[PDB]
């Protein structure tokens, strides 16, 4: 067994944090003190589910996660939260004044000051690892904290674990729930800072999760909680073979391997299917091919791009439920024949296929239904650099008229910054459309 | 459609569908960095207060 | 009032658009960029389909369909065929077309030289025989058939090609305007010598003999359709028009599954021109498709009030000219 | 996340006396500094502008200042006075005589040093000090001179803190003296410089609301300084209260503010109300939207439509549908693009809170950093250079120490603000 280390950097990592950790002591059938019933090994052991959690010798499984903001009133409901007793409070890290949506201010300014004690919380988490694989941050590009703090920290963790895997789990700004006007700024900086330094990130537009749930859950003003919530089912999927027992994706490297040959295009699209509203009295329970073909449908994706206008590299489908390899392939073939699916050249067109026969798991009183089986396929398709476009087009308006600059100088940062982050992101639009024409 | 590497288990299996073959800065500059936009700080806070001294 | 922006001040189409909607009273024209706009009368290259759909509150519409140019490049539009299996190899209204780079030579003169045993003009894109003269001419191009044996007109035995404007709206409605035109030449077909290409290039302009039969070497339906009752003693309907609507509805349901807009986050229409050669036994063919059509001046007030009126007031409702090609 | 609130002379110590009785109701202390509510969502944030004291009081976090005992002692009598501090009244006694030099560089130097030991004070019992909020007028002498005199002097000895201002606009339909041009343009150079967020306050558009909106024929101060409180409880609503924004000073700095110099917010209320009388209807968030962006609501005598807004910053107070404020906002946005930048992407923020103000159901407050503001301080400095182009009144000032060439550098600083906000019109 090789042990991964959870960070989770500003509001939006720390939130989505909680939301995972919660869904994955509800998989594992942790309590909210930390116990473990079913676990027969007290104080040790090294099944599956101990990559992420250790043990104490009362029984209790502590997450190998450190919690970081700059700020403290978020850890703060974590620490007062209802699972208080699941965390040592050694692993929640809080300042005093946030970083104020300046990735300036995150990464130099207040970044600074509070890098080193969080490298050592880090330490003491490595120490009882008998095998670190590597990390997963979970971060906003547009926070000051999650884009500025944690670009500093991801160049950080290069130095003092070289060898180590990094998967970053990125919100993507989306102005419909965003509370700043800067934030395509943290993201250009953040993701030119980070680029090197992460081998696979998840962008997860909160545009797309937003309107899911307007459309799939039937809900008028989702918030942060129905965001979050649906988040980590996501999240959870892509996670759920480095927690049970399998042979796909069974390691981080193993996710590199599968899903990044090009060290640079490290973003694979995630489709999710299927959301259904828990208030839906009546529901016909969907099947195997349905909800693969509901994976090629934009409308189900984390962010919204056209993949019909691209090309992929590489294809994962990784199940949850009443499915057998048998339907799989027969969904497959039919989907093959009515939908684009274009692969470069140089890849087989193929499908990595992972099943795992838990159904998933939903919150008690959540806006989600329990299904009878469910998927999340991870696909590195160039359309997804449309993401990146938008992005990028909302930095070039503002810059060209020194919008908002003066703030990141005045941090000590550089305007060069700015324009040398532009650059790598205009050498990253161009490396997808070699790929993908 | 060709099935390869069927793994099974408990928790559930795992195989791969082919449907077509083929056709870091250090420490030291890390803090050189850091420690660089610490002085443009300083500098515009000296020039601040210069200015109000005047 | 909606909102729509105009990025293509070169379209003849869509200038007349944005006069039609501007006199409605209910649509405001925007700035090139500004994003807030329900319309889009979008560029001709790099229009950029991965920012529309993004803004809040807006239902954003364009008029053009991302992926068309499949159809509307003459490299792409035969490698369409030849790989689609709705279209297969042995497509019956398509002349034989191969990819010839400055390629599929080798299948190619494979063909020719069957020619030798027999008619082999072809036309790069001109037109000459044998062919070894025509590679060295391209020195990417796609050769094809040269049709020898063209339906000529009486008086004048002359050349032409027929020009259908077809809108596709939101919907994947497949729309035909009833009003084709028939850009014709207004010198005799000589098929002795292609080096003089006035008689068989149809382009107007080709020819600038002109005007002399019809106004603008432009015969429309209520003329050439009553032509072709008295001398050959038929329709334009059965003999010319069922096989253009069938070449229409084969060529757009083929690409239906990778233009379709029906689930996206933004919709799409647009007008196309399709091209069709009538030849000796009142067959159809299918020359190429525009993604950009101009139309006719004559044509210009009807076509576009029922662009308006079927691909931009069907999605923005405000306070037929077609023939519906089912599927 | 603490706040030192200072009010500088007669008018800052006025609408700065009524801001403290407005925003106590809503967090329900009663004059005596006791708790007396029934929500929660009341304390939450309430160390925010106040101090816990001995037995469970709260005193705020204000420093009143004046060079005239006069209107503080007004204050102590007033209906609140009695919750302020008693150590936090700093006044002299001669009084600044409506005259800029005499608050910055002579009266107001002799008091300055005991305004800062009571600033020092109540700052370093903060547990992290976000900045200062000042009430003040242009016009007069105090809170015109000695105000900028504060702010200078603050900035030097904080200088990593957010300067805060609601500074009110002098206007010859509401005039002390003549002179106010003159103070208003030395102190106007001051803020360009000083202060991170000011809100301009402009007494002229106030008393057009008061008169041409209200029904009102001859508005006293008390009629101008309603819409001052309801205003400014209005803006510091996201950060007196939780809510999904919990904002401090910086952010809304950093996210109001493109330009340093470019800070000047025009403040808008809806619904226009006047005192002493209650409407009945409740405004549908359609028409809290309509009036809102209505330059009839703006506290700040300028056109909207004669400039382009920067960014803008909207709350809503109540119970209401917050599906319907995001169609609303998105309305706006959309049917008046023109007005707003293009290249500021989604430059409208909008929050709601559910806890209204005093007397009405449902409230909206617009802040605006529009390019129109620029005809504020062109009324300026058309009626400073009226005087200055012939030296009237400038005896005040020399008799000061004051040179003509400081008054040439603040009517030139001034004219470049106004060209500057004319820079971005046009792009
Ligand atoms: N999906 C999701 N997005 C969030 C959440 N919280 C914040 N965001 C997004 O994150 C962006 C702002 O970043 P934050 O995480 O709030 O800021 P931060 O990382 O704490 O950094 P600072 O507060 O500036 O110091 C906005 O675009 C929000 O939409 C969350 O809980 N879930
Ligand atoms: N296979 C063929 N057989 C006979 N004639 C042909 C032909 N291909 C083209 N032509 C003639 O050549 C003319 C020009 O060909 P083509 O349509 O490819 O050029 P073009 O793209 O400039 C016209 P447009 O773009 O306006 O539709 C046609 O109008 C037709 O008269
Ligand atoms: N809105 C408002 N304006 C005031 C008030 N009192 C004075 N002013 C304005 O302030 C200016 C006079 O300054 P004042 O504050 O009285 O002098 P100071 O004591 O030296 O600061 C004039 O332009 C007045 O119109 C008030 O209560 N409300
Ligand atoms: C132009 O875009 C903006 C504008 C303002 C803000 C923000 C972004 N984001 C913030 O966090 C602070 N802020 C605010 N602050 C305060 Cl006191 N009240 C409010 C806002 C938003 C609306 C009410
Ligand atoms: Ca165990
Ligand atoms: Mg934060
Ligand atoms: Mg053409
Ligand atoms: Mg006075």
């Amino acid at each position: 067994m090789r042990e991964c280390i959870s960070i989770h950097v500003g509001q939006a990592g720390v939130q989505i944090g909680n939301a995972c950790w919660e869904l994955y002591c509800l998989e594992h059938g942790i309590q909210p003190d930390g116990q473990m019933p079913s676990d027969k090994t007290i104080g040790g052991g090294d099944d599956s589910f101990n990559t992420f959690f250790s043990e104490t010798g009362a029984g209790k499984h502590v997450p190998r996660a450190v919690f970081v903001d700059l700020e403290p009133t978020v850890i703060d409901e974590v620490r007062t939260g209802t699972y208080r007793q699941l965390f040592h409070p050694e692993q929640l890290i809080t300042g005093k004044e946030d970083a104020a949506n300046n990735y300036a201010r995150g990464h130099y300014t207040i970044g600074k000051e509070i890098i080193d004690l969080v490298l050592d919380r880090i330490r003491k988490l490595a120490d009882q690892c008998t095998g670190l694989q590597g990390f997963l941050v979970f971060h906003s590009f547009g926070g000051g904290t999650g884009s500025g703090f944690t670009s500093l920290l991801m160049e950080r963790l290069s130095v003092d674990y070289g060898k180590k895997s990094k998967l970053e789990f990125s919100i993507y700004p989306a102005p419909q729930v965003s509370t700043a006007v800067v934030e395509p700024y943290n993201s250009i900086l953040t993701t030119h800072t980070t680029l090197e330094h992460s081998d696979c990130a998840f962008m997860v537009d909160n545009e797309a999760i937003y309107d899911i749930c307007r459309r799939n859950l039937d809900i008028e003003r989702p918030t942060y909680t129905n965001l979050n919530r649906l988040i980590s089912q996501i999240v959870s999927s892509i996670t759920a073979s480095l927690r049970f027992d399998g042979a796909l994706n069974v390691d981080l490297t193993e996710f590199q391997t599968n899903l990044v040959p090009y060290p640079r295009i490290h973003f694979p699209l995630a489709t999710y299917a299927p959301v259904i509203s828990a208030e839906k009295a009546y529901h016909e329970q969907l099947s195997v091919a349905e909800i693969t073909n509901a994976c090629f449908e934009p409308a189900n994706q984390m962010v919204k791009c056209d993949p019909r206008h691209g090309k992929y590299m590489a294809c994962c489908l990784l199940y949850r439920g009443d499915v057998v390899p048998k339907d799989v392939n027969a969904a497959i073939a039919t989907i093959k024949t009515k939908r684009s699916i274009q692969f470069v050249d140089w890849c087989p067109t193929g499908f990595k296929v992972g099943i795992n026969y838990q159904p998933p798991t939903v919150v008690p009183g959540g806006d989600l239904a329990k299904v009878q089986r469910a998927v999340c396929m991870l696909s590195n398709t160039t359309a997804i650099a449309e993401a990146w476009a938008r992005l990028d087009h909302k930095f070039d308006l503002m810059y060209a008229k020194r919008a908002f600059v003066h703030w990141y100088v005045g941090e000590g940062m550089e305007e060069g910054e700015f324009s040398e982050a532009r650059e790598d992101m205009a050498a990253l639009e161009k490396d997808y459309e070699e790929v993908g024409v | 459609m060709e099935v390869i590497e069927l793994n099974k288990c408990t928790s559930g299996q795992s195989f791969e569908v082919i449907l077509k073959p083929p056709s870091d800065p250090s420490l030291e500059e890390i803090q050189k960095k850091l420690e660089a936009a610490e002085e443009r700080r300083k500098y515009q806070e000296a020039e601040l207060l210069k200015h109000l001294a005047e | 009032m909606y909102t729509f922006v105009v990025r293509d001040e070169n379209s003849s189409v869509y200038a007349e658009v944005s006069r039609l909607l501007l006199a409605t009273g209910q649509w405001k024209r925007l700035r090139k960029d500004n994003p807030r706009f329900n319309l889009m009368l979008g560029e001709r290259n790099r229009l950029p389909f991965g920012r529309l759909g993004h803004e809040p509150g807006l239902v954003q519409l364009v008029n053009y369909y991302r992926g068309a140019d499949k159809l509307c490049r003459k490299a792409s539009l035969v490698k369409l065929i030849k790989t689609s299996p709705e279209l297969s190899e042995s497509c019956t209204w398509f002349p034989e077309s191969y990819v010839i780079y400055p390629d599929e030579r080798e299948v190619f003169l494979a063909a020719y030289n069957r020619r030798r045993e027999g008619g082999n003009v072809w036309i790069a894109k001109l037109i000459s025989s044998e062919a070894s003269e025509l590679l060295d001419f391209i020195d990417v191009h796609v050769i094809q058939k040269y049709l020898e044996k063209p339906l000529l007109l009486e008086p004048g035995h002359r050349k032409f090609d027929i020009r259908s404007w077809v809108l596709v709206d939101h919907l994947y409605n497949i729309y035909l305007y009833r009003e084709g035109v028939l850009r014709t030449s207004s010198e005799p077909y000589n098929s002795a010598n292609f080096q003089d290409k006035t008689c068989h290039l149809t382009n107007h302009c080709i020819q600038k003999n002109y005007g002399r039969y019809e106004e603008g070497n432009e015969m429309f339906f209520e003329e050439f359709n009553q032509y072709l009752m008295d001398a050959l003693n038929t329709t334009l309907e059965n003999s010319i028009l069922l096989q253009i609507k069938h070449i229409i509805r084969s060529c757009l349901m083929c690409i239906e599954p990778a233009i379709s807009t029906k689930h996206l986050h933004y919709q799409s229409f647009q007008l196309f021109g399709f091209d069709f050669m009538v030849d000796e036994e009142l067959k159809v063919w299918l020359i190429e498709v525009n993604g950009a059509p101009a139309c006719a001046q004559k044509l210009y007030a009807e076509l576009c009030q029922g662009i308006v009126d079927v691909a931009i007031s069907s999605v923005f409702p405000l306070a037929s000219i077609f023939i519906k090609l089912h599927h | 996340r603490e706040i030192v609130h200072i009010q500088a002379g007669q008018c800052g110590n006025q609408i700065g006396a009524k801001f403290w009785e407005v925003i106590s109701d809503e967090h329900g202390i009663d004059p005596t500094g006791s708790y007396h509510g029934d929500s929660d969502l009341q304390l939450e944030r309430i160390n925010v502008y106040y101090n816990e004291a001995t037995g469970n009081k709260y005193v705020p976090r204000a420093i009143l200042v004046d060079l005239e005992p006069g209107t503080m002692d007004s204050v102590r009598s007033g209906p609140f006075g009695q919750i302020f501090r008693p150590d936090n009244f700093v006044f002299g006694q001669s009084g600044a005589g409506n005259n800029w030099a005499k608050g910055h560089y002579t009266e107001g130097a002799e008091l300055v040093d005991s305004v800062l030991d009571v600033v020092r004070k109540e700052s370093e019992s903060c547990d992290c000090l976000q900045g200062f909020q000042l009430t003040h007028s242009l016009g007069g002498g105090t809170g015109s001179g000695m105000g900028t005199l504060l702010i200078s002097k603050i900035r030097e000895e904080y200088p990593d803190r957010i300067m805060n201002t609601f500074s009110v606009m002098p206007s010859p339909k509401v005039s002390d003296t003549v002179v106010e041009p003159y103070n208003a343009t030395l102190s106007v150079h001051q803020l360009v410089e000083n202060t991170d967020e000011t809100y301009c306050i402009d007494n002229e558009a106030l008393y057009d609301i008061c008169f041409r909106t209200l029904k009102l024929t001859t508005p006293t101060y008390g009629d101008l300084n309603h819409l001052v409180s309801a205003t400014m409880s209005g803006v510091t609503t996201c950060l007196r209260f939780p809510g999904q924004l919990n904002a401090d000073l910086r952010k809304l700095a950093v996210n109001m503010v493109p330009f340093p110099r470019l800070h000047f917010f025009m403040p808008g209320f809806a619904p226009l109300t006047s005192r002493g009388s209650q409407q009945y209807r409740a405004l549908t968030v359609p028409e809290l939207t309509q009036q809102m962006f209505d330059s009839k609501n703006m506290m700040a005598a300028c056109d909207p439509r004669h400039g382009r807004y920067l960014t803008v910053a909207a709350i809503f107070r109540g119970r209401m549908s917050m599906k319907e404020v995001d169609e609303q906002m998105l309305n706006v946005q959309n049917k008046n693009s023109s007005y707003f930048v293009e290249w500021i992407p989604n430059n409208v923020k909008t929050a709601v809170c559910d806890i209204p103000p005093r007397g009405l159901k449902m409230s909206a407050t617009f802040i605006g950093n529009s390019t129109a503001i620029q005809e504020l301080f062109k009324r300026i400095s058309e009626q400073f250079t009226a005087m200055f182009r012939r030296k009237a009144f400038l005896h005040w000032y020399t008799g000061e120490g004051m040179d003509e060439m400081e008054f040439t550098e603040a009517e030139s600083n001034m004219n470049d603000l106004v060209s500057e906000y004319q820079q971005y019109q046009d792009a």
